[PDB]
RNA sequence: GCCUGCGCCCGCCGCCCGCCCCGACCCACGUUAGGGGCGCUUGCGCCCCCAAGGGCCCGUGCCAUUGGCUAAGCCGGUCCG
RNA sequence: CAACUAGCCCCGAAAAUGGAUGGCGCUGAAGCGCGCGACCCACACCCGGCCAUCUGGGCGAGUGCCAUGCCCCGAUGAGUAGGAGGGCGCGGCGGCCGAUGCAAAACCCGGGGCGCGAGCCCGGGCGGAGCGGCCGUCGGUGCAGAUCUUGGUGGUAGUAGC
RNA sequence: AAGCAGAACUGGCGAUGCGGGAUGAACCGGAAGCCGGGUUACGGUGCCCAACUGCGCGCUAACCUAGAACCCACAAAGGGU
RNA sequence: AAAUUGCCGGGAGGGAAGCGGAUGGGGGCCGGCGAUGCGCCCCGGCCGUAUGCGGAACGGCUCUUGCUGGUCCGCCGCUCGGCUCGGGGCGUGGACUGUUGUCGGCCGCGCCGGCGGCCAAAGCCCGGGGGCUCCGCGCCCCCGGCAGCCGUCGUCGGCACGGCCGGUACCCGCGCGCCGAAAGGCGUGCCCCUCGGGGCACUGCGCUGCAACGCCCUGCGGGCUCCCCAUCCGACCCGUCU
């Protein structure tokens, strides 16, 4: 059930990457997609090769939406209290230590996380913050 | 269409027989069926899920069926085979038996041509018109359970022990197989020499020249 | 060695990757067209369905301590009168391979 | 035509790389309607015959390690012209 | 022998930057007419997988809570002008929770990952004092232009020149 | 007369890519979610350029412009033992 | 901070043509890769239920009041036993990711076979007559008996292979007594055939992925950017006017 859906999402990819037209030659013109409003655009007219437009159909399977490639659902964890919510899920949810949190407070998150058995990315973020490559 | 016709225009003629045999005992698994088994004291969460039991039983039977017939085109024990894929490919070899796994036991005699006992897939093979007579060869010793390649559990020994790295992950030669192979090979050589020049022929190899057509070539 | 026999280095019947499946206008790289050497007709190329294909190439870099790399594929069905065939690969073959020889095996044999 | 802060270059063998557009058996009367061989009338002749191929590697544990040998070759490298 | 019919070819048919069945070239065509098969071949068509939207269901009796939820349907989806719908980002305010000199915010990063996107997340480097998330509230709220405004900086150019 | 000015009906473009017509906003085919696999349309199959130098039966020899795909890239009266 | 400039490094190359991108592959650069899984037994380690005791938050409820059901901790008595970390001892084998075998579904693929339609007849042997030819061979046409085999229409039947997707997570499929490596078969009645065999009837539950290889750490698959080569709409880049 869950496992072949994961395979479909990861292997197929619609990592098309929606680049704005003429982003390449005008630096200030942003990489971020905005819809060509004018009729005169080739991109609007839906010429192929001119970078295909974002549409809903490109969208992934409902189950595999907002999932880490491990098949875990990613949650940014601010503090110790929030770990208790993640404990209910275990396998289904992941803990990732927030940017705001400083190094000492990261350590207490890691040791608690170990007890829940949601070791993945939580430990990794902390280890860098210590000193490590 | 023709094999499936009995089942198709019957529906469950084979499976009807089994119920009536059980019923021949008297009065049985109608009553027993409601009473039968376990349930009620769960684990973890809902337990929504899957297998053992029921499911395994038709699947094992169905996977057995391709081993003759569908793959086979026809091939009797002692047919000479061409291995077109596998390691030993391009060697012509003699067919010992078909395993439960569905892989074929073969063996070219070891001294003349390098082929060991070995398991090879049926799917690869071209069935040739030649037959070598395997009347009095003891192929019996070699079986499906005989061919278990040991894994990298630990050391090959009894278990539970601290071990060393000098395992063979993708390979393993049992000493016993080497002793056994010589005996079985001896009988085969007698049959091979009976027809002239077959013995050299097996080792030589067949491959398709430029301009040769594999479709027209069919043995 | 083991897997070794008594001669033929060339294990396969030859084939050539002409191009990809195509209009005049566009190509679809998903399916590749290969004209197989010595294959004159539509009937003959019908044999080739299901066979394994290897594109073997060499590269500057090592990998698992070998400079030789390969992409595998399979023959899907025949294409056209001239003995051209349709093929899919696990990952698409590099399209610089237009005009290269590729290898079409006997490996799974229907006969 | 010339090429030294002991560099450069050729000969000789040793080890290693990198390619091929994929090497990884090989290939001559002439002609667009003739070729060959034979007896010979010795010719732009006669009679035969052919039109959709040949030969080799093909067996050297992708070519192991060893001992010897044929007809005295076959094939590579050397060398004579 | 004469008058006709209608095919192709020839003539009639002469323009300028050299030139165009698109090109090469093609003569038992690769030409021209026509027949017969095979075959090639669009985001079209089919089958399957999958997205949202719409339609019809279904499942809350509480005591896992999104019930504006979740789950089963099948069909549909180009899209300017334009409408409606559902979101994202910024600044500040009431609420609520978190983060910090043992290194905040900011800034840099051919470093990782998520989301269809709007964007988000996290690491490393730089840095040195305050800040962000979430629920409400509100705007002087998001830029590529406007012969744009203001600041900076090129090619021009080490050139015209002196 | 006009790629002209003005009506009648309808489809398109405008609001249309993709495929075809070498190339082309409007012609032809078909309206387009996202993909894999199949199968076609238009138009092709000597090579470009994916695909029969396929089969069949005719016609054509063009030194005063050989001929070669609707729209469309022009063309006629009239002449030829 | 952007812009620009410098240095240097990488890619690329000094035989070659540029919309600067997309699409594919390789290099260059870098992050990732269950803590290493399970059953069992032996030792070591720790704890103890039931029942009596002693102190309590609870329940259904009633709700003055009543009756049935609590669990737990303290920790003593009286009888027994269990679990967990590690080690020992045995069996099964789990770690991203890539590969191969298979069952089912969908679709293509080539090939073989049967019957009927089209009064059936080309057809060949036998027989008869006629015409044409009128130089005769020969040619034609028709009719009756005949192996025979044919183009086209319709339909059914059989094989051999493969692609793709998925592993069928509630009625798709199927097992539950026996033998048989195996596949597979093994009841009985009925009826047709009456031969070989066939069709047809007859119980309820439980439940949906099988074989294999590499390695997870050594080491490496990979992701991403630029570049080169391949490929392509490239109506000049967007906006506006139209």
């Amino acid at each position: 059930m869950a496992v072949p859906l994961l395979t479909k999402k990861i292997v197929k990819k619609r990592v098309k990457q929606f680049k704005r037209p003429h982003s390449d030659r005008y630096i200030g013109l942003k990489t971020s997609w905005r819809r060509p409003k004018g009729i005169d655009s080739r991109v609007r007219r839906k010429f192929k090769g001119c970078t295909l437009m974002p549409n809903i159909g490109y969208g992934s399977d409902k189950k595999t939406r907002h999932y880490l490639p491990n098949k875990f659902k990613k949650f940014v964890v601010h503090n110790v209290s929030e770990l208790e919510l993640l404990m209910m899920h275990n396998r289904t949810y992941c803990a990732e230590i927030a940017h705001n949190v400083s190094t000492r407070k990261r350590k207490e998150i890691v040791e608690r996380a170990a007890q829940l058995d949601i070791v993945v990315t939580n430990k990794l973020a902390r280890l860098r913050s210590q000193e490590d490559e | 269409m023709a094999p499936t016709s009995k089942m198709a225009l019957g529906i469950k003629r084979a499976s009807r027989s089994h119920t009536y045999h059980r019923r021949g005992l008297w009065a049985i698994k109608a009553k027993h069926g409601g009473a039968l088994p376990k349930a009620e004291k769960p684990a973890a969460i809902a337990e929504p899920k899957f297998y053992p039991a029921d499911d395994v039983k038709p699947r094992t039977v169905s996977t057995r069926k391709p081993h003759p017939t569908k793959l086979r085109s026809t091939i009797t024990p002692g047919t000479v085979l061409i291995l077109l894929a596998g390691r030993y490919m391009g060697k012509r070899v003699v067919f010992l038996k078909q395993l439960q796994s569905g892989l074929l036991l073969i063996t070219g005699p070891f001294k003349i041509n390098g082929v060991p006992i070995r398991r090879v897939n049926q799917a690869y093979v071209i069935a040739t018109s030649t037959k070598v007579d395997i009347s009095k060869v003891n192929v019996q010793k070699f079986d499906d359970k005989y061919f278990a390649r040991e894994k990298k559990t630990r050391a090959k020994k009894t278990e539970g022990e601290l071990f060393e790295s000098d395992k063979e992950a993708t390979k393993n030669l049992p000493d016993f197989k080497k002793d056994d192979q010589k005996v079985i090979d001896a009988e085969l050589i007698k049959a091979i020499d009976a027809v002239p020049d077959l013995k050299n022929y097996l080792g030589a190899r067949f491959s398709l020249r430029d301009g040769d057509k594999p479709h027209e070539m069919t043995f | 060695m083991k897997g070794r026999q008594g001669q033929r280095v060339r294990l396969y019947v030859r084939g050539t990757i002409l191009g990809y499946k195509r209009s005049k206008s566009n190509q679809y790289e998903n399916t590749s067209l290969l004209q197989i050497e010595g294959v004159n007709t539509k009937e003959e190329v019908g044999w080739y369905a299901g066979k394994r294909i290897a594109y073997v190439y060499k590269a500057k870099t090592k990998s698992n301590d070998s400079t030789i790399r390969c992409i595998w594929g399979k023959v899907t069905r025949p294409h056209g009168n001239s003995g051209v065939v349709r093929a899919k690969f696990r990952s698409n073959l590099p399209p610089t391979s237009m005009g290269k020889k590729v290898r079409v095996f006997m490996y799974p044999s229907s006969i």
